[PDB]
Order: C-alpha cells, then structure tokens, then sequence
C-alpha cells in the first residue's frame, strides 16, 4: 500500500 | 504556515465579478491550496481544489489562481447563492491550516420589511410572563431599527434583538425583537407598538395592537 | 452512497469527558484518512489533525496534543474524537472529514464532511422551552398573507429543532438565531401563508429539544379579547 | 526481481552519457529509483531519485545541474544523464530500488543494478597486448601446475577475462588492474593438476570492448 | 546534511569471534530509517539491515543491529569467512540520503605460506622489446607480505608493478601478482631471474626462479 513512498491514509 | 484571507467581509451586487485573496506566509504547492464554502452553520464544502479545480457541482463562475504564496478565487458573476464564508486551506507538511474567511455579502435594491406584531400569548400570561413580539421580515439593507412603544410613549429596556444570515434566494434579512414585561407590567397598558425605520429615513412602517380590542 | 453520520450534541461537565462518532459509509473506511476539524460558535474552521484509518495511528495539530484522542472501530467504518477534561473552551462544533485524493495520491483536501457535532461544557442543568403561539390579535388579516409564529422560550443546552406542520410547511418561514435571555435560549420562528390558508387550514409549530427529550406541538389559534 | 544496468562507458570531458536501468520483478510505477555514485576505491553517495508514478525527479544538493534523471516507463527503464562531463564524474553509478514496508517507506534501498562504470578521460585507447605465463619447458610444480595471462598496456577499464570460456572458473585469480604512465596492465592466474596440462588445453579469452579488441591466448610450454 | 560517521574504519577478526562496529549520526535519525549495506570486491551493494534491527531477506541470523539517536551498531555474533566484506550505514531525517564511509571487515586466519609461481617472458613480447617477469604469490595469509626481485643474484626495486586480490570470501587468503618489467635489451644481458616471498615477521623466504640459458 506505498506507492513512491506516499502510504496509504 | 498562516493563511491570510482579505477582504474579511466584500460586498457585491449581483453579476458583479469579484476576488478574494488568500496569503501565505510560506510557499505552498499549487497542488496542496484549497477553498471551502460554508453557508452559516452547516458543513463546509469542498469548492476549489488545487488552486484551480471546481469540486463536482460547483458553478463554473467560479475559478482560481495564483501560485507560492498568493493565491484568489474569482466569481466572474456573483449571484444570490454565493452568499457565504470561504475558507482557503493549505497543506505544506502539517498542520493544515485554514484562512479565517472571506464572507460574500449580496447587495440588492432597497426593501421595505414586512412588519407584523403579536400579543403575549394567553399561555405565557398565565405564567406572569409577557412578550411581545415583532417581525420585521425580508428587508434590506440588515441596518435597520425598531422602536417600541408602549401606551404610545418610547420604551426602551427589556428589547431582544435577532437577525437572520443573509437569505440565499433573495437576499434580504430578517429580524425579530421581542418586549418581554411581566403579565401585571403588560396589563398595565392598552396599546402596543413597533415601529421599522431605515437608518436613512425618517418614516416609519408601523403595527400595533391594544389589549382591550381587535 | 457516500456518507459521514456523526453523532448527536452533547452535553458534558467541566473536567468530564466527551466521545463523539463519526460513522462512515459508501467507501471504503480503511483507504482515507480521516481529518477532524473544531469550529467555535462564531469563528473559523481549525483542524485537529487525522487519523491514518489503514495503520490507527493518530496525527494531533500543535494546539489539540494534550486532552484530545482519535480512534477507530474499523468493524464498523467508526471514527472517534475523545475529550477529556473538558473545558468551557472546548464547546464547539465538530466535524469529521474524509480525505480527499485523485486516482492515487491525496490532494491533501477534505471531500466529504460529516454533519458535524456540538458540545457544550456547562455545569447548568437541563431546561426544557417554553413553547408559545403567535397570532395577529382576533386573527386580524394583514391583505392576501398572514404572518404567524412560535416562540420558544428559556431552553439549555442548544439545539432546538423547530418545524412549521412536521416541515410540510417550509417555504415563507423564518427562524431566527436563540439569543440569551434570563441566561437561557430563546428563539422565535415565523411563518407566512395565504390568508385563504389560516385559519380555515391547520398551523402547527413542532419544537423538539433533544437535551430534556421534549417534543411540543403548539397549534396557532385564532384569540380574542 | 532485477535491476539491469547498460555497459561501461568511456567519454572525453564537455561530452554526455545517458545510463539506463531496466527493472524486472515487478510494477515499475509503484517504486522509486534512487541513484547513487561510487568513485574508484570510495565509499557510497546518494545522486537523489525519481518518482516512477510521476516522473518527477529529487536531486541531491551536489547533484544539481549537470544530471538528469528520466524514465520510459513503457519500458520499465530509468535513465541517468550526466551532461558536461567532468574528471570527477568517473565512477560507478547504480540504481537501486525504493524499499517499502507493508505500511510505510522505509527510505532504504533493496534491489540494485549491478552498476555502470563511466570513465571520463582525454586520454586515448588503446587496445592491450595478451601474453602466455607458462612454466620454463613446462617445468612442474607437483600435483598442480599454475598457468597465466598478462594483460599488458591497456586504457580504459575493464577488460574481461576468462580461461576455456569461462568453463574454467575453479583456482583462478584475476589481479585488480593497475594503472602505469596512462596505462592498466592486468594478470590472471589459474591453477590445474598437473596431468590435465597440456595434454587438455588452456586458453585464456580477453576482451576489450572500448578498443574493440577480442584475442584468445593458448598458453603452451616453451624451452629455454 | 546528516553525515555518518563508521567506525573502526578496518576490523579485523578470527572466525567465531563476536564483533562490533558503530555508525555515528551528527543529529538523530529514526530508528526506523537507519540502515546497513554490505558491499563484497565487485559487487553491487546490498542490504543486510534494515530499519535499525530486522534482517534482509537471506541475512544470516548471526548478524543483529541497535542503537538509537546519534549511535547505532552492527553485530555480528559469531565471524565467518563471508562476511568479509565492506558494511556500510545510511540514514534517511529528510534528505538527502547519506552513507557512512564504511567499515572493512578482515578475516584473520591460520598462517599460510603463499603459492609461488614464477614465469619468463613471452617470445611474443620479446620480439616486441618488452620483458615482463611475472610472479604469482598465491593463496597466503596475513595480507603483509614483500617481493624482493633478484636478476643474477642482485636484488633490483624498479620497474616492479603489484596487485593483490580482496581476501578470499570462502578461505579468507589473499593472493598476489608481482611484474617486473625490464626492456628485452636488459631482460638478454642477465641469465637469472628470482622472485623472493617474504612475511615481514620472518628471515625465512620462498624462493623461485629460472634461468634463460637452460630448463
């Protein structure tokens, strides 16, 4: 659930 | 990072274009800059999104712009339903922070309110309270006065005051005010009136009542 | 359906605690965070800060760090905004939002918003309104429309919810803010119909206040005297 | 998974490269690709990285303006430019993947290219001399019998090397090069019972791309 | 930036042995964004430890990590010969990524005499003008080890080009290449060639040679 470091809220 | 938002109240005429600003004291992405509309009370609304993005079923007379730190939102026409507070709100690593608001007043023509006044209820007398009440309905501008009188001489103490936020269909305001005297006070007198003046006028639209007959 | 249900006003003490719900639905839960935002009677909107519905780990805004805790049931699509200690400062609305993204990344915005919550933090106890018919005097008409009223009077906590015949009646109406009067709400409403309406048809103003479970109905009458 | 790197390269001063690195293994788009620079016999510098998703690039504050990172994500391959070469961007240059958590970046770094060698250089090249190492008359040393390749006169690195084809790996030593009046020279070693030599033949297989040189050496004995 | 400083900057260690090595932040990092590379004589590096403690995928359980703040360390409980390598930290507190300059891990062994090789020139060379003389020294250890070259019996210091391999990853030797380089004119007006292995701590050679003029 990370994409380019940006996780998952 | 602060958002600063001015003007903090504008005034427009309908069809008129108008702008407010919002100011950062940081940069802030044009990503990551958004503005909310909120009509009094009720849940804000997501409006502008992403400096420059209208949120589904917002109007296309809106728009925004701007970049780093200075940022608007336009109405090209301003109608009616435009009357509310909006927010911008950035994200720039966290907190979020919001503006504290630009609220979009309506200017329409002149109106007269339509004035009605009402007796103490037989319900409240039995209580020893009375209340006199005055409507003083769909007028505009909000500047308005009322003036009570009672056996037909000025009274001024015992007078509460409400306004309504501005009406999102036509624009005019609404106010209440209420007398409140004891039952004896209040059945100590005959004629009540309320008398609606314009602060620029000096004629009154007045209603009354007496106690004694219809 | 995308929807954020919170839960109804509250009432609490000083130094109690408050524990309102923000109940999710038509997406799923777990993908958006979920953003809490304070607004004081009056004044701006303030964010609390969010918390990560995937993980449950709680991000708190520099001012909401010390009595205020998230939470989730995620079993039921919940999120939670806890108080404690309350203090008079602390009487606000709350709202719950969700997060708002594009295809993958958040925008860093909030879409959707729950109805929002009231709190009120009062040592005061709980005083039902008065609820009292406005007429014109011997139902005198006023040309093609008649203006009636409902005045609803010495209430706390706030909210009062006032209909004109159970909403059936809700063009012409007017229902002006409470203001404080012997240090408790009063508020009036007024509606105006037809004169072919009233009296021949019935008017009724429905007051429910929630905090003393009190529903009046008060017909308005046609008096004389 | 893997990280594929494009070749060695030799370039003049004022001149460009552009270094690929082709993934496998995986969604190219869900991951960063960081780049990091090793100069000769130095230790590890991290060039910055670039958003798979987006194409948007991050450059590290020593890595801000010669270099350029791209992407051709229909081929799952990310590109490093370095334009205006310098003496100082010699060195070995790799991608490496983003390492994620089940939940959250780790901000390490997992799978890795194998690296590209950039020589930067004025100094032109020249093709290496290959020589047999055989013991005086096949004179033996016992049970074992070491055998070998020099490598003489060659620029720039890297030469391969490889003794039958490679099929011959076991008790080899090839020597690091070393660099002498602008030129490497390189030895290779390798050691085999002493029945199978002769009678089974040894060959050592050099390669030098950059010269375009390719000469294969049978090492035999010789008298005297 | 946040610089990471290694040490030691060389250990060196017998097999079994437990050690330990430090990587030392100017300001803190994350527990959760410190970790360690190990880099082997031409390869790729690769990750051995992450997130301050957890073990990569096919990381021998000997190996462990801690530390917090400024100050953290790689364990390894019990030496083995591959472990020879470069191990290296990183961190992540905001960017940019920094590496510390490395620590370098020697395997120390049993003594071991090297393997000596020595060969002539080739007649393909010769006709060229060039004589190299080539010495392999293979297979030893400690790493500290001297070629002295004797032409005709007397010793000769210039024109002598060495290299030595990165220690062996399975048998942790080392092994070493010496050229001595001379003119083909110079290499025709001697006879005999010597390349002499000698450990620092020892008076006792191995000795290699030929002679031009006979097997």
């Amino acid at each position: 659930v990370v994409n380019n470091k940006v996780a998952t809220h | 990072n602060v958002l600063t938002q001015s003007p903090a109240i504008m005034s427009a005429s309908p069809g008129e274009k108008v702008t407010m600003t919002c100011r950062a004291s940081s940069s802030v992405s044009s990503s990551y800059l958004h503005w909310y509309q909120q009509k009094s009370g009720a849940s804000p609304k997501l409006w502008i999104y992403s400096t420059s993005n209208l949120a589904s079923g917002v109007p296309a007379r809106f728009s925004g712009s701007g970049s780093g730190t200075s940022y608007s939102l336009t109405i090209s026409s301003v109608e009616a339903e435009d009357a509310a507070t909006y927010y911008c709100q950035q994200y720039s690593g966290y907190p979020y922070t919001f503006g504290g608001g630009t609220k979009l007043e309506i200017k329409r023509a002149d109106a007269a309110p339509t004035v009605s006044i009402f007796p103490p209820s037989s319900e409240q007398l039995t209580s020893g309270g009375a209340s006199v009440v005055c409507f003083l309905n769909n007028f505009y501008p909000k500047d308005i006065n009322v003036k009570w009188k009672i056996d037909g001489s000025e009274r001024q103490n015992g007078v509460l005051n409400s306004w309504t936020d501005q009406d999102s269909k036509d624009s005019t305001y609404s106010m209440s005010s209420t007398l409140t005297l004891t039952k004896d006070e209040y059945e100590r007198h005959n004629s009540y009136t309320c008398e609606a003046t314009h602060k620029t006028s000096t004629s009154p639209i007045v209603k009354s009542f007496n106690r004694n007959e219809c | 359906a995308v929807q954020l249900e919170q839960s109804g006003p509250e009432l609490k003490k000083p130094g109690e605690t408050v524990k309102i719900s923000c109940k999710a639905s038509g997406y799923t839960f777990t993908n958006y965070g979920m953003n809490w935002v304070k607004q004081a009677p009056g004044k701006g909107l303030k964010w609390m800060g969010w918390i990560n519905t995937y993980t449950g780990e709680p991000t708190y805004a520099d001012d909401f760090k010390e009595r205020f805790a998230f939470s989730l049931e995620t079993s039921a699509s919940a999120a939670y905004l806890q108080i404690n200690n309350l203090k008079n400062e602390d009487t606000a609305t709350y709202f719950c939002a969700r997060d708002y993204y594009g295809s993958t990344y958040p925008y860093y915005a909030m879409d959707y918003w729950g109805q929002g919550t009231t709190v009120t933090v009062s040592s005061a106890k709980t005083t039902a309104p008065s609820v009292y018919p406005l007429a014109p005097v011997c139902g005198d008409t006023t040309g093609s429309s008649v203006t009636l009223g409902c005045l609803v009077k010495g209430y706390f906590p706030e909210p009062v919810t006032l209909t004109w015949n159970s909403g059936s009646l809700s063009s012409g109406v007017h229902t002006f803010p409470a203001v404080l009067q012997s240090d408790l709400y009063t508020l009036s409403s007024s509606v105006t119909v037809t004169s072919s309406t009233w009296p021949s048809q019935s008017i009724t103003c429905n007051v429910a206040h929630p905090a003393s479970s009190t529903k009046v109905d008060k017909k308005i009458e046609p008096r004389g005297g």
